[PDB]
């Protein structure tokens, strides 16, 4: 399915996404976005049953943006991740449940960068790596074995560039360009994408 | 069902088959697939026929409404986003739906696809139905974003009819539309068995 | 004593009147004069603006509104009241558009608007409604089946088609004066002029562009609401 | 002042609500009752005098036990504190089952002070007429509580309300101290309901309880005669 | 008149029962609080020790409500419950939906939307009760916010609330020197204010409670200054008193 | 197989006048992995500590709700919550939705706060109460440290033998099974010190 | 009499009650509002705080969405009850619709509440007035007053709380539309007509300042200063 | 899980088992089974360990707010009405087996409630999944208007049929003894199987886990 | 004030009435008259129009409810037009289940039925309209007149409303035809009944009157100034 991939720097987190938007046959557009601004600095990656992930994403985005209106000041990501996860616990429970699974990365000023795991059950988890979708088997061989705990960025970028042609050699369908991310000190910015020739 | 509808630089097609069967036998071969909901934004058509009159009815409506109350005109994105929303609180317990929302509005011309399942994408080509991935190959193999408005009108006939010839689940007439600032219009409407004479040779 | 009996509008008077529902009534006259006349041509409806301050924006003063492109609407009393009963009617008509897929008839939007009103000793208020009667008086004007139409709603909820009513500060003179101003045979155009002289008699300042709104609806086109072009071309000749 | 004294939910320009200073005073025109901590125990009291001896004294009783070792005694209105009694019991129970451990009393008062203080939220419902007086044991402590018809609730070394309250406050200031043993602390009990008895106590016209370490339970009336022999 | 239930406006605007809600605090017990350098406290009266309260609580004015929020009680005792148990709730559950304490300025304001719904619409009594909370946020360190029966709030370095109340604030305002106060000088400036507004010659320890805030080693500790420590500090002024006159 | 879903293992031990309390650090999927940080062991106190057991976000919700309810019933009373009464409060909480039961079955262990006596409880997935004077383990691995536990316990066993005793039973059980393992997390807890610490067991 | 009931029609027809919720807002502050060309305004008289209140919590101006603020004159808890209730609305707009919510819509939102706060006994009306201020998607500057009685209206530059009518008539005699070419002559004009009510100038003023989608920064008290000392300039240069 | 009920000529014997398994292994071999309700009424639950704990519990609460209210000993009929209203209220989802038995005013009496929420007096009856051996031995040994001490060890031998003929239940044996003037809540009765002595020290001295990391917090 | 017996329908006078249920019934006297006829198979209701203003259209009188049954209202519009959503809806659920006719009786023992509420229990004002009812069911025409005091009354006729005292007399002198006329009979009897509670500065114009007839086989049907022309044009002429 699709990826999402947030690697957790010294100071920062790059996070990576794909741009596929498919019904089930072929890809409808190329050029999706399944990364959604929970803040200035704080982003969410939401996946799995469609539908459900796009309204799930903005109710939470809408939340987060009502707190940081309210208060004057964002939440801090932690604060963001427990947030997502009690809301998503609380309709998992009820008569419609809601089967996404989702990432959650972010920086804090007073302590630092942060990257979150929920499952479609939405289970936290804090790692200096995440990935999502059917190719997270795939690579997460490679992000343990190609991991050092003092990534640089270039070579951060290198290190994603390794998972990503892992992906398009190994994955069954196509993975045509992906969106990566630098969250730092400054927020967030984005960054290119991929591609490969077969001629 | 087949709807295909492309945007490019100088607008944005529909295209609509005829043909509605329950099963086998063919229930009619003149369905109105494309809905004139609204005269600046159009709906479409695929799953359960009443299920999309229905829902686009009640989108029309709300359109209606918000025009009136805002008295401004609804963006596209707002109709889509709307439609999803209506449509997404009845999921689960038998809903059939897959629709496009086109027209052109002050953030240029806009196309979303709408669906029971829940995707509300946007993006350039939407083709959905029987003959979905017919109507995707011909397109694909001839988008270029720079139709230009007669040879757009071909190139529009020319991949709905082989949409409308490669699948076994569609017939009948043909629909047609295009959107422009002024609103939509209807271009033609082309039959199976005429139009097999034209592009036969 | 009426003393007892204006507390609430639940109570009847010795001489059987609603106390309440006549000083509703009578809080039409605070709003601004508005006159409606019928012809077979179409129907007109011209307002005064009543406005506070120059530096005001005059699109945001509405005496004048569209509840469907075939009808036409004209308002006198609160305006957040006459909000509500603008917006009802607006509902109500796309309810109508949806369930008939027709265009409804004038007579029926002054009859769903005049059930929204004279629903304030109603019990369904549970949720929450008016506890207290609408304090707006509504004219009603558009082409249907019947042709042009014009109705005047009552806050009471009574309605009656009027060739020629005025609501307002103003209603008695500038109904007596419609009383020998009005023909059957009056044209559009024509009516139209001796709706503006009636205003031009009554309004209490000089007919200026920002001091009328002016409506029509003919069978031929939709609601059109005078431009400030075809509001001086209208006001030029007079 | 007077077009303020008939809601519970107008305060008046100077003061409160004066709905509950009313039925305060309904509270201080009840039968005295007088609580006393001692060092290893509790003990409160009250007069059950009455006219007309037909009456049964055994049918109904003043002081009441809300668990094992949980008692209350009352002054004022006689069927408000029978439905006090019973709120008190229910709030007590499911702090039991929640809890599945005997209920501090500290939080009975306060889950009782709040659902007094629930009467007098809002109009349409008067305030209970009736004060009450805990006596609990419980960490190796005896508490004593009040509680108050205005939802007020505060501890008592030793107090007395009802009738000739002050009276009796001033005796037990005067007699008081802390290092009061149990008996000594009924001995003061019932000299404090004799002060103002007002008739010649009986083994049955006052009604005293005790709470200690063993729980609390309300004296008989043999040891009742035996105790007020004693003192004589 | 105009005195009828709170949800009437006099043709001035004035809310009578929402003033009379005002002016009802200056029957309650004074309590302030004061912003130190480096510390945050509470000191409050206790009017009401008679001789046999058997003194069965941790604090009766001031009342704790999480690990980092405390705050002063004034009004009616019933109120002054209820509006502690709902701090409670509300601030337990932001921390059970969001998984961090609440700040300050968030609780104080959820108070004071309730407070306002009380007085907003429903013919309820509004909760004649004024508040003094303290606490330390991550956000601006320690802050003290004085609430209000009304519904309003307003954060401040330095605010008296009860009996003789304004004349204890003036006071203290006249003797207040923002940003250089350490605990130390904190307390001796609030045993001061309270020797200036009790009705008492000699204050004593018992009728004072007071209760300290301070971040440390990563956590924040509420400690209520213990019987042998307010007799130590209110001793300590008292000789500071003495020598101010022996030098005078 | 709800269990299966995602895994676990817990397991609580008491000594002379201290307690240890360990509990497993993984976190996956009922098929793949994906972390190592679960927490699975929760301090309702300074000598307070509960382990988890069920479905991963059900264990965190519980645990929340838990600590939710605790800070109101320590506000409420100001004293420090004795652990018989934290033991009847998680059954309430679990029982409390019996007829949409949480697939969850914690455990618990601590002191008493005066008499300084350890004391452990265990917990049912519909929330059975149950307490045992010498051992209690919950999650995947129940059968292996169940029967290791019972062959290795001995009454009466001083702090250090404790810290011993539990950091071998606890890692010669988790070497018996497969969904639960990888890093275990030990805390010890004693009335004058706290050690936190973490065994070095195979990170297999 | 007619004057102590929400819903009761007076025998002139008047619904006392709502007139005085109106006259309510005359006690609180003088808040001014003036859209520019591609700017809108916010002045307000600020309380002096005496010696100990924190001016951060103080706050009189309040965005209620990134494409919208507000002033407000009345009482505060009010105040902050409709800013909560508007700026969730907004948020649920953004949910329903997904596009920023236009000044007209949050406008006609807050004033239904008002009006719905204003038409049943048991509850009393909202007594503020609130100035609503923002760009549309097209970027077109829109102002809007909201009255306690239920109403709004667009108003190119208002006025409102205590002296509401002298600067009302300040700006009648000053709105120039070559007044708001420039956005420092959109301030000029709103710095004057905040002193000709404040004459205390420096402190008791705050202003905020809306682009063209710049998510609007309230001036700080630095240029508050510099802004003031620039007035005076003008001030001494045509005089 | 083996639960059993006698009446003997002056009251009742209660005897429970103490073996509680989950699946197919057994969780605890000392639960406590004899569940106290009042001081002169008592209970005995089989099913579903939590249901027949949170029930019992909630029946004593009533029932001790019923006998506070009256000032009276609690009625055994009372109790079993309540009981088995609340009982039948679930339909069956909850299953716990209850077996009641106790002494009021009108004597002795001993009902038992299955799971789905139907009763009966008995002089004589068990429950459980052991209810084979112990009915059976209720028929083979059992006695009418029969003295205390041979009801204890009657009842005794019963359960201890039941432990030896069932899997689910033994370890321990304990009683209850209802009486007009006597209240005997023997726990444990008598252990039928005390475990085996080890033979072997597996040697757990120190030094023999190794740890990663080190952290010393102190308190008090 | 001795009246404060009167501002609320749940309190009785010292001498036993309840005053505001009075003022309902003195309410209904405010409105236009209208007289109702019955024959020996059919049913008139004819009313005098009123309007506001004349360059206004006449307030109608007459309502249609079903196709056998007819109303017509004399009070307050918003109570009329009430209990006309109320009789059409009992109508239409009637014909849905039984698939017959709403009797006229049990018609208006539910119009009762529904209007006393108001009158006993605290809240709705009570409905202060005069009611002409008139329809056919199995024993012919009916004429039921429920006054606004939650009482109903089988009429020979009724004429309710302002001046309705001159139409009372007129039927009063001239029970001795109303029996044995026909349609045409019956309808000027009526409108000599209006013209009686009409002064004699006012006729029965075209705009002025309302006339509704229902019988065995015709169903209710309401005429106007076009329709009434050919029953005015046998209609006499006013003995002046």
């Amino acid at each position: 399915m699709e990826y999402l991939i947030g690697i957790q720097g010294p100071d920062y987190v790059l996070v990576a996404s794909d741009r596929v938007a498919a019904s089930n046959i072929v890809q409808m557009k190329d050029d999706h976005d399944k990364m959604f601004k929970m803040s200035e600095k704080i982003l969410l990656l939401c996946v799995g049953e469609a539908g459900d992930t796009v309204q799930f994403a903005e109710y939470i985005q809408k939340n987060v943006q009502l707190y940081k209106m309210r208060n004057g000041y964002e939440l801090s990501p932690t604060a963001a991740a427990n947030f997502t996860r009690r809301n998503l616990a609380d309709c998992l429970r009820s008569r419609t449940p809601y089967h996404v699974n989702l990432l959650l990365a972010g920086y804090d000023e007073h302590e630092g960068p942060a990257l979150y795991y929920m499952d479609y059950l939405a289970a936290l988890a804090k790692a200096p790596f995440a990935a999502h979708g059917y190719g997270a088997f795939l690579t997460l061989s490679i992000l343990d074995r190609y991991y050092t705990p003092t990534i640089s960025r270039e070579r951060a970028v290198e290190l994603l560039r390794k998972c990503l042609e892992e992906l398009q050699k190994r994955f069954i369908l196509n993975l045509p360009t992906f969106s990566v991310r630098i969250i730092d000190k400054n927020g967030i910015h984005d960054l290119d994408n991929i591609s490969f020739p077969k001629q | 069902t087949t709807t295909l509808a492309f945007k490019f630089r100088h607008g944005v097609i529909v295209a609509a088959d005829s043909r509605a069967t329950a099963g086998a036998y063919i229930a009619s071969q003149t369905v109105k697939k494309v809905i004139e909901i609204n005269p600046y934004l159009l709906g479409t058509m695929a799953g359960g026929a009443a299920d999309c009159s229905f829902w686009e009815r009640l989108l029309a409506r709300q359109c209606r409404i918000y025009e009136l109350r805002n008295k401004e005109r609804i963006s596209v994105a707002a109709a889509s986003k709307l439609l999803a929303n209506m449509v997404y609180q009845y999921k689960g317990m038998g809903l059939s739906m897959g629709t496009m929302i086109c027209g052109w509005d002050k953030r240029g011309p806009g196309l979303y696809y709408v669906d029971s399942e829940g995707n509300r994408i946007s993006g350039a080509t939407f083709s959905v139905g029987s003959g979905s991935v017919y109507a995707y190959g011909v397109m694909d193999r001839g988008y270029s974003y720079d139709l230009e408005v007669e040879q757009a009108y071909d190139l529009a006939r020319r991949a709905i009819y082989q949409a409308t010839y490669r699948d076994a689940y569609s017939g009948g007439a043909v629909n047609l539309y295009h959107v422009r600032e002024d609103g939509w219009i209807r271009v033609s409407s082309d039959n199976v068995a005429d139009l097999h004479e034209k592009y036969s040779g | 004593t009426r003393s007892e009996y204006d507390r609430g509008v639940n109570t009847f008077s010795p001489e059987g009147r609603l106390f309440q529902v006549e000083y509703a009534i009578e809080a039409i006259k605070l709003g601004s004069t508005a006159i409606g006349i019928q012809t077979s041509e179409g129907v007109c409806l011209a307002v005064e603006k009543r406005i506070t301050s120059p530096l005001m924006e005059p699109s945001s003063i509405e005496k004048i509104v569209e509840i469907d492109a075939h009808i036409g609407c004209a308002m006198s009393g609160l305006i957040k009241d006459a909000k509500t009963l603008i917006d009802k009617a607006r509902v109500e008509t796309q309810n109508h558009w949806f369930t008939y897929n027709e265009t409804m008839t004038v007579e029926s939007v002054t009859q769903a608007v005049s059930n929204l009103a004279l629903q304030f000793g109603e019990e369904d208020a549970d949720p929450g409604a008016m506890s207290r009667p609408f304090g707006v008086a509504l004219l009603f004007g558009g082409v249907d089946e019947k042709g042009p139409q014009l109705f005047h709603m009552d806050p009471s909820g009574t309605f009656v088609q009027c060739d020629a009513r005025a609501i307002g500060s103003a209603s008695e003179g500038a109904q007596s004066s419609l009383q020998e101003v009005y023909h059957k045979s009056m044209t559009l155009k024509e009516a139209i002029k001796s709706s503006l002289i009636i205003l031009k008699q009554v309004m209490e300042e000089k007919l200026n562009a920002t001091n009328i709104e002016l409506a029509t609806v003919q069978p031929g086109q939709n609601f059109h609401m005078f431009t400030k072009e075809e509001l001086e071309e209208v006001i030029k000749d007079i | 002042e007077r077009g303020y004294s008939f809601s519970l939910t107008t305060f008046s320009p100077s003061g409160k609500l004066v709905q509950i200073e009313y039925a305060l005073a309904a509270v201080a025109g009840g039968a005295p009752s007088v609580g006393i901590k001692a060092a290893n125990g509790v003990v409160l009291a009250t007069e059950k005098k009455q006219k007309s001896i037909l009456y049964d004294e055994r049918s109904v009783h003043k002081v009441e036990p809300i668990t094992k070792h949980i008692g209350l005694v009352y002054s004022g209105m006689g069927p408000d504190y029978r439905v006090l009694v019973h709120r008190a019991r229910k709030l007590a129970q499911q702090y039991y089952l929640v809890y599945q451990e005997p209920i501090p009393t500290a939080q009975l008062v306060q889950r009782v002070a709040s659902v007094m203080q629930e009467y007098t939220q809002s109009g349409g419902v008067r305030p209970f007429g009736v004060s009450l007086l805990i006596c609990g044991w419980n960490e190796g402590r005896p508490y004593l509580f009040q509680s108050d018809p205005s939802g007020a609730y505060f501890a008592w070394k030793a107090t007395a309300m009802g009738k000739n309250y002050v009276n009796g406050k001033t005796f037990l200031e005067k007699r008081y101290n802390e290092d009061l043993e149990l008996e000594d602390a009924i001995h003061t009990a019932i000299l404090t309901l004799k002060e103002s008895f007002e008739g010649q106590m009986t083994e049955d016209n006052i009604e005293v309880g005790i709470c200690n370490e063993a729980g609390f339970r309300r004296l008989t009336p043999t040891e009742v005669k035996d105790y007020l022999a004693a003192i004589a | 008149r105009y005195d009828s239930r709170t949800t009437i406006f006099s043709p001035e605007g004035r809310l009578y029962q929402v003033e009379y809600a005002m002016e009802a605090i200056g029957h309650a017990g004074t309590c302030l609080g004061i912003l130190a350098n480096d510390g945050v406290l509470l000191a409050a009266e206790r009017r009401n020790i008679h001789k046999l309260l058997d003194e069965v609580f941790f604090s009766e004015k001031i009342y704790k409500l999480n690990e980092d929020m405390a705050c002063s009680v004034a009004g009616i005792t019933s109120d002054a419950n209820v509006l502690t148990n709902e701090l409670r709730l509300i601030a337990q559950r932001y921390l059970l939906q969001y998984q961090e304490p609440i700040p300050c300025e968030q609780l104080v304001t959820a108070l004071c939307d309730i407070k306002q719904a009380y007085t907003q619409f429903g013919g309820k009594r509004p909760f004649g009760v004024s508040l003094l909370y303290i606490g330390w946020d991550k956000h601006y360190g320690f802050q003290l916010y004085q609430s209000d029966p009304s519904g309003n709030y307003g954060g401040w370095k330095a605010t008296c609330i009860g009996n003789n109340s304004a004349a204890a604030v003036s006071m203290l305002k006249q003797d207040y020197k923002e940003g250089e106060m350490t605990l130390k000088s904190a307390l001796a400036l609030a045993i001061k204010v309270l020797n200036k507004t009790m009705d008492v010659s000699k204050l004593s320890a018992e009728k004072v409670e007071i209760a300290t805030l301070t971040r440390e080693n990563g956590k924040t500790v509420i400690r209520v200054l213990k019987q042998k420590e307010v007799e130590q500090l209110i001793k300590k002024h008292e000789e500071e008193e003495a020598k101010a006159e022996r030098e005078k | 197989s709800i269990m299966s879903y995602n895994g676990g293992a817990v397991m609580a031990m008491k000594g002379k006048n201290c307690v240890a309390i360990a509990a497993d650090r993984r976190f996956g999927i009922q098929a793949q992995m994906v972390t190592t940080d679960f927490q699975k062991i929760f301090p309702m106190g300074d000598r307070l500590y509960i382990g988890l057991a069920g479905l991963a976000t059900d264990v965190q919700t519980v645990a929340q709700r838990l600590k939710f309810r605790l800070n109101l019933y320590e506000l409420k009373e100001g004293r420090q919550i004795k652990p018989y009464t934290l033991m009847s409060m998680v059954a309430n909480l679990l029982y409390e939705k019996r007829f949409g039961p949480y697939y969850t079955e914690p455990v618990i262990a601590g002191l008493d706060p005066k008499t300084f006596k350890p004391f452990i409880c265990s917990l049912d997935l519909i929330g059975c109460p149950m307490v045992t004077d010498d051992f209690v383990v919950s999650g995947t691995c129940a059968e292996q440290m169940y029967g290791m536990c019972e062959s290795l316990w001995e009454p009466n066993m001083d702090p250090d033998h404790l810290f011993e005793t539990i950091s071998q039973a606890m890692l010669n059980a988790v070497d018996r099974d497969a969904v639960s393992g990888m890093g275990v997390i030990v805390h010890i807890i004693e009335k004058d010190k706290i050690t936190t610490r973490t065994l070095k067991a195979r990170m297999d | 009499s007619y004057d102590r009931a929400i819903t009761v029609f007076s025998p002139d027809g008047h619904l006392f009650q709502v007139e005085y919720a109106q006259e309510a807002v005359k006690k609180g502050s003088t808040a001014v509002g003036v859209r520019g060309r591609d700017i809108v305004v916010l002045g307000v008289e600020k309380k002096s705080v005496a010696k100990l209140q924190d001016e951060r919590t103080v706050r009189k101006i309040c965005a209620l969405d990134d494409n919208v603020c507000m002033a407000f004159a009345g009482l505060t808890a009010d105040a902050r009850i409709v800013i909560n209730r508007a700026r969730v609305e907004c948020q649920s707009h953004r949910l329903t619709v997904e596009d920023p919510v236009t000044v007209e819509y949050i406008t006609r939102y807050i004033a239904s509440l008002k009006q719905r706060y204003t038409q049943s006994n048991g509850r009393r009306p909202f007594g503020i007035s609130a100035l609503i201020v923002g760009f549309d998607f097209d970027g077109t500057p829109r102002l809007y007053q909201t009255d306690p009685s239920g109403t709004y209206h667009a108003w190119k530059a208002n006025a409102i709380g205590r002296g509401a009518k002298s600067v009302r008539e300040f700006l009648e005699k000053n709105y120039t539309d070559e007044a708001i070419e420039t956005d420092d002559l959109t301030i000029k004009l709103v710095i004057k007509a905040l002193l000709e009510v404040v004459q205390s100038g420096g402190k008791n003023i705050e202003l905020a300042v809306m682009r063209r989608d710049q998510s609007l920064k309230i001036l700080n008290p630095e240029e508050i200063e510099k802004y003031v000392a620039e007035i005076e300039k003008e001030k001494e240069e045509n005089e | 899980t083996t639960i059993a009920g006698v009446v003997y000529k002056d009251g009742i014997v209660l005897g429970a088992d103490t073996r509680a398994t989950e699946g197919m292994v057994v969780a605890d071999k000392n639960c406590s089974k004899i569940h106290f309700i009042s001081p002169n009424i008592y209970c005995c639950g089989a099913g579903t360990a939590a249901d027949t704990d949170m029930t019992t519990q909630l029946i004593s609460s009533n029932l001790e707010l019923h006998s506070l209210s009256t000032g009276r000993l609690p009625r055994v009929v009372t109790a079993n009405r309540m009981l088995k209203q609340m009982l039948f209220r679930y339909q069956g989802y909850i299953g716990a087996a209850l077996v009641l038995g106790g002494v009021d005013v009108t004597g002795p009496h001993l009902y038992s409630i299955y799971p789905h929420g139907s009763t009966d007096k008995l002089p004589y009856v068990t429950m459980g999944s052991g209810s084979l051996a112990a009915m059976a031995v209720f028929e083979d040994k059992f006695r009418p208007d029969m003295e205390e001490e041979e009801a204890k060890n009657l009842v005794s031998e019963a359960i201890a049929a039941g432990i030896f003929n069932d899997l689910g239940s033994g370890s321990n044996i304990d009683l209850c003894v209802i009486s007009k003037n006597k209240l005997d809540f023997l726990r444990p009765y008598t252990v039928p199987n005390k475990k085996g002595t080890r033979l072997g020290r597996y040697r757990c001295e120190k030094g023999t886990t190794a740890v990663l990391t080190e952290k010393i917090t102190p308190l008090e | 004030f001795r009246n404060q017996y009167d501002n609320d329908v749940t309190v009785w006078s010292p001498q036993g009435r309840i005053h505001q249920i009075e003022y309902a019934m003195e309410a209904v006297k405010q409105g236009s008259a209208t007289v109702g006829l019955k024959s020996k198979t059919h049913a008139v209701l004819v009313a005098l129009k009123r309007a506001q203003s004349e360059l206004a259209a006449h307030q109608k009188k007459i309502l249609h409810v079903d196709n056998h049954i007819g109303i017509s209202i004399a009070g307050l519009t918003a109570d009329a037009r009430l209990l006309c959503n109320f009789m059409r809806q009992e109508c239409l659920d009637s014909r849905f289940v039984f698939d017959r006719p709403l009797p006229v009786s049990r018609l208006v023992s539910l119009i009762g039925s529904k209007t006393q509420i108001p009158t006993q229990r605290y809240g709705r004002r009570p409905y202060g309209v005069g009611l002409l009812i008139a329809g056919y069911d199995d024993m012919g025409p009916h004429i039921f007149q429920t006054c606004p005091s939650a009482n109903y009354f089988d009429c020979r006729a009724m004429s309710i409303g302002a001046r309705s005292q001159s139409a009372r007399t007129y039927l009063e002198r001239h029970m001795s035809e109303f029996m044995e006329c026909n349609l045409n009979e019956l309808v000027k009897h009526g409108l000599r009944a209006l013209r009686e509670t009409l002064p004699a500065e006012q006729d029965l114009t075209t705009k002025n009157v309302s006339i509704g007839i229902v019988g065995k086989d015709l169903e209710f049907t309401i005429y106007d100034d076009d329709d009434v022309s050919p029953f005015l044009e046998g209609l006499e002429e006013r003995p002046q």
